[PDB]
């Protein structure tokens, strides 16, 4: 036991955030999805702009965080 | 787990059957850090309970999705008091750390019996 978070603590927190903010995106397009049924090969609802977007923006984003992570704690003398 | 607050010291006569002893006592005050415990233990039950409410948001008519989040809400709520209690000692009486999962655990039930009404 420690009365501080460690280095560890931090990636296992942002890490916690990026899933935790999945589960959020989902309940977000869960909001406005409008149509129960899905495409068959009538209206289909489209595919969500903020997944179209959250499957750049969630890797890009957590990329950069392991850059900054890594090379923070890597290179401390 | 605790910080120094500080130390006392006394001097008393304890009787026993082998006759009257001089005792001196140090006392050491110590005080207690939770900052390991919200990460270990609050924390883990505050999100938790946030994953019952995105029940709500979540439609109605997806039963098994409601059901789904609802049961694996509280099953591991179970878990989390257990291995929280675990970091206790066996003493029969409840505890402000008992107390806390157990109100964590009538939100993630009523939560989940909230769709059973719903539904
Ligand atoms: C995991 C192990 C298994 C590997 C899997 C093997 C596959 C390998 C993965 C191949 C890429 C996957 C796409 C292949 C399909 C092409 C179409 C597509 O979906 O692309 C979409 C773009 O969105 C992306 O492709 C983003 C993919 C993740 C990379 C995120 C960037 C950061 C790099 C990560 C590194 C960390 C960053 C570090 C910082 C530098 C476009 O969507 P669309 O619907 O096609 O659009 C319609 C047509 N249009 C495009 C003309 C408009
Ligand atoms: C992590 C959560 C982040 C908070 C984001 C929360 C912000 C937020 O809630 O945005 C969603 C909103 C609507 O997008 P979204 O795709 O989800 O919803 C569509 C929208 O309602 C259209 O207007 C609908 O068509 P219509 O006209 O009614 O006929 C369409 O229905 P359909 O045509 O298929 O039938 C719906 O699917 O805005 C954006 O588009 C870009 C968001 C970029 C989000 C990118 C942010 C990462
Ligand atoms: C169990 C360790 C958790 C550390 C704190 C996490 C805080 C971020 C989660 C919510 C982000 C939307
Ligand atoms: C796309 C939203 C991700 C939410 C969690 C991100 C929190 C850490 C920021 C990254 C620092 C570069
Ligand atoms: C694992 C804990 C289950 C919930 C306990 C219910 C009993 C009441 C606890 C609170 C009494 C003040
Ligand atoms: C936890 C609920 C997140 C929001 C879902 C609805 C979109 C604003
Ligand atoms: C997804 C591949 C990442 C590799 C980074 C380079 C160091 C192992
Ligand atoms: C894809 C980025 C991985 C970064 C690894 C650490 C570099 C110092
Ligand atoms: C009797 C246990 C709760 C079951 C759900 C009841 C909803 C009216």
């Amino acid at each position: 036991k420690v009365a501080y978070a460690t280095a560890m603590d931090w990636f296992i927190a942002v890490c916690y955030a990026f899933v935790f903010s999945a589960l959020i995106e989902f309940a977000t397009v869960n909001y406005f999805t409008k149509r129960g049924y899905a495409w068959d090969g009538k209206t289909f609802n489209s595919v969500s702009k903020i997944d179209r977007l959250s499957r750049i923006a969630f890797p890009l984003l957590f990329g950069i965080f392991n850059l900054v992570y890594w090379a923070t704690y890597l290179n401390r003398e | 787990q605790f910080s120094f607050v500080g130390l006392r010291n006394t001097t008393e006569v304890v009787k026993t059957t082998s006759g009257d002893y001089v005792v001196m006592s140090v006392y050491f005050d110590l005080s207690r850090r939770m900052g390991y415990f919200t990460i270990q233990t609050y924390i883990p039950c505050t999100l938790i309970v946030v994953l019952s409410w995105v029940s709500f948001w979540i439609n109605k008519d997806a039963v098994p999705a409601r059901t789904s989040l609802g049961i694996t809400t509280v099953l591991t709520m179970t878990t989390l008091s257990t291995i929280a209690r675990k970091s206790l000692p066996k003493v029969s009486y409840v505890t402000a750390m008992d107390l806390f999962v157990s109100v964590c655990f009538i939100f993630v039930f009523s939560a989940l019996v909230e769709y059973g009404t719903l539904h």
